[PDB]
């Protein structure tokens, strides 16, 4: 009995794998081509776990997952034994999503709730919580993803239907919101920043009107293009939407029980690809 | 609701309430379609032909001499496969050929060099060419038709024959002189020409349009065969332009250039574009870029294998933003092949050495135990991968399966940590002195 898992992740090396599904449970399975064996399950939630998301294994095994109960619930892997090893609920309501950064950047986390904010919870000295939090959006906060660099920035997305860019500031040591972008009718169900260390910048942006979004700046200076990937409403809802690491491909996961993808052509327009 | 996103091993995870997990493990489809490479002799002995020097502003690996060679693909093909007729066709347009023979200066060498390329470029277009022909001849009813035939597979001694045989004896003497360049020849054929369109009551269909060919310039012109460009390949009038057509006066190259100005070719038949990068070659790089826009016909491997032999040739130039788009394309759908040694060995040919350094580390880090099997992986970690990627990755492979000689060559106290034996001690103190 699984008949509706929410996220799931994979490890850095792809050896175990992380679901989570709506019933509270987090199971952890040791892959092998068709055969993932079932090495754990994980009750610790009040409520629907949305996602889960691993860490960085420079830092041990870690996985940071949120669910409805509101709370952020940080795990690790002891001796081959899980244990709830910290917590972070500063948000009053459902937690949607919670993604590590880039692991140049120490062990932050970004979560993401409904009560319209974000945090970034470092893990100190004491592997004690270190939150510095911001209000990120009006009516609700349904994603947030990281970016990476070499000057450190996200994105948001939104139940106003915005996509915002934010980035840190020593002066103020709180991450500075720097440039929202307007283009959906409805709640911005993802957002995903693209890993090209390539010429531009990648944002693919999915939402509940059936559009995605391609948010691609040129360069540091001139603002994002706003690109409508096709000019038609997909048959349903959109979900998710993931950049490929080598490649550039994009990933779109509508509520039509199909994943698309789509990739860059030289006219810059997005083209499908299976 | 469905979710998916994509993988550290690029690959995809969708919602799936068949499996046990709740889960797809999907293998991405590769656009990668040639089937030599996922054998790894192929690689091994493709790395046998670079010569790998480190960056001169970070020391990772960067090819600094390469002997690939069209050529050398056609061993992993069939001979009867059009792949085949692809890459061979760019072997004897690309490949530098060589003349084995001394000869008096230099410019006699080039000389030679360009009726050896011709002879076998003329060679080959008769083999494609051959059964067109062959069964127009088959159907013909009319012999001086069939000596114009002969005379389409550039075979000027069957045509003479014929013309002997079928009593046509002046035009068989004059059919010798197709492929000897004689301008005397050629103004007096062209004024033949002119003369009978010219008044000229009759003259019969075929015996025209042999003359036309031994005019030099059998569609540049005013007798024209053009129009036979509804009946014939263009290949097969292309021929025609090569093998009469004004030889010694341009090079391969405008020649061909020349035809070409006289028909578009079909978009989407890469055997066109080969031709048409040839031809174009003061603009290669233009001219592939328009050929990408347009079609397909030419694969991500092709393009990147092309561009990189013209580069190490010098055959021709491309930009090191356009070679290494190239490079990216076919090292990103190797990746996704699972071909992580291939993708490595081809990220080399990258001229940004930022942009190696990261996707090289990346992908070894990511990736350190598939790459450390056999031998065919050993000369791939010999490459030239910095030993520190090498075994910094293999550190992180040991901190997340739960390495002391490595972090020899924080994270020390956890290590301490874990060891607490006397002469280990006493090896770990000399460590850290030196």
């Amino acid at each position: 009995h699984n008949e509706l898992i929410h996220d799931a992740v994979l490890d850095y090396y792809g050896k175990r794998l992380a679901t989570c599904s709506s019933d509270k449970t987090i199971k952890i399975f040791e892959v092998e081509g068709e055969t993932h064996k079932l090495i754990d399950t994980l009750t610790g939630h009040e409520g629907p776990v949305w996602r889960v998301d691993w860490a960085h294994p420079k830092f041990g095994t870690i996985l940071a997952s949120c669910s409805y109960d509101g709370k952020v619930l940080i795990w690790k892997e002891e001796n081959g034994r899980w244990s709830q090893i910290a917590v972070h609920a500063v948000h009053s309501a459902s937690v949607n999503s919670v993604q590590w950064a880039p692991h140049e950047y120490g062990p932050l986390l970004l979560v993401a709730s409904s009560d319209g904010k974000v945090s970034v919870v470092e893990f100190k000295e004491n592997g004690t919580t270190s939150p510095i939090i911001i209000d990120a959006h009006a009516i609700g906060v349904n994603s947030a993803s990281w970016a990476p660099a070499t000057s450190r920035k996200f994105v948001t997305g939104g139940a106003d239907n915005l996509v915002k860019i934010w980035k840190y500031n020593s002066d103020a040591q709180t991450y500075v919101l720097e440039s929202t972008l307007e283009g959906h009718s409805d709640w911005v169900r993802d957002v995903a920043w693209s890993p090209t260390v390539l010429l531009r910048s990648y944002l693919a942006s999915v939402s509940q009107d059936r559009t995605c979004i391609i948010w691609t700046q040129d360069n540091e200076q001139g603002p994002w293009k706003k690109t409508l990937l096709k000019e038609e409403k997909f048959p349903d809802v959109l979900w998710r939407a993931s950049w490929s690491l080598s490649g550039n491909v994009l990933a779109l996961s509508g509520g039509d029980n199909k994943v698309t993808l789509w990739k860059e052509n030289l006219e810059g327009k997005w083209e499908p690809a299976g | 609701y469905t979710f998916a996103k994509f993988s550290t091993g690029s690959m995809l995870l969708t919602k799936d309430i068949v499996g046990k997990s709740g889960v797809s493990i999907k293998r991405l489809p590769t656009e990668l379609q040639r089937k030599f490479l996922f054998d790894d002799v192929y690689l091994d002995k493709e790395i046998e032909k670079v010569t790998i020097e480190a960056r001169k502003s970070n020391p990772y690996p960067q090819i600094s001499e390469s002997s690939l060679l069209f050529k050398d693909a056609l061993d992993y093909m069939e001979k009867t496969s059009s792949d085949y007729n692809l890459w061979k066709l760019s072997s004897i347009l690309f490949d530098p050929v060589s003349y084995p023979y001394k000869t008096d200066n230099d410019q006699v060498k080039m000389a030679l060099l360009k009726k050896e390329r011709h002879c076998r470029l003329t060679s080959w277009i008769v083999s494609q060419i051959g059964p067109e022909i062959e069964e127009k001849i088959r159907n013909s009813s009319n012999e001086i038709e069939q000596i114009f035939l002969y005379l389409l597979l550039n075979d000027v001694v069957r045509a003479s024959k014929l013309a002997i045989e079928s009593k046509n004896g002046h035009l068989s003497v004059l059919i010798s002189y197709l492929g000897s360049n004689d301008p005397r020849i050629r103004d007096l054929a062209e004024l033949q020409l002119q003369k009978w369109s010219t008044g000229g009551c009759s003259i019969d269909k075929n015996i025209s349009k042999i003359y036309k060919l031994l005019s030099g310039s059998p569609f540049e012109g005013l007798f024209s065969l053009k129009e036979l460009e509804s009946e014939f390949s263009w290949l097969c009038l292309l021929n025609l332009t090569l093998c009469y057509g004004q030889i010694d006066e341009y090079s391969l190259e405008s020649l061909v250039q020349s035809h070409l100005d006289k028909f578009s070719l079909p978009y989407d038949d890469p055997i066109g574009v080969i031709f048409q990068l040839y031809a174009a070659n003061e603009n290669t790089e233009k001219l592939y870029k328009e050929v990408r826009q347009r079609t397909n016909a030419l694969d991500v491997q092709f393009c990147w294998y092309l561009i990189q032999t013209l580069r190490f040739n010098g055959t021709r130039v491309f930009s090191k933003e356009t070679s290494d788009e190239a490079t990216f394309a076919f090292a990103a759908q190797l990746e996704f092949a699972q071909l992580h040694g291939h993708s490595l060995f081809v990220s080399c040919f990258l001229n940004d050495d930022k942009a190696a350094e990261d996707t090289i580390k990346r992908l070894v880090m990511r990736e350190i135990t598939l790459l450390r099997a056999s031998t065919n992986d050993h000369i791939l970690n010999r490459l030239k991968i910095p030993s520190q990627l090498i075994f910094n990755a293999q550190a992180l492979k040991d901190r997340y399966e739960g390495s002391e000689v490595q972090n020899l060559l924080d994270l020390a106290e956890m290590a301490i940590v874990t060891s607490l034996v006397q002469n280990n001690e006493l090896k770990t103190l000399r460590e850290i002195l030196n």
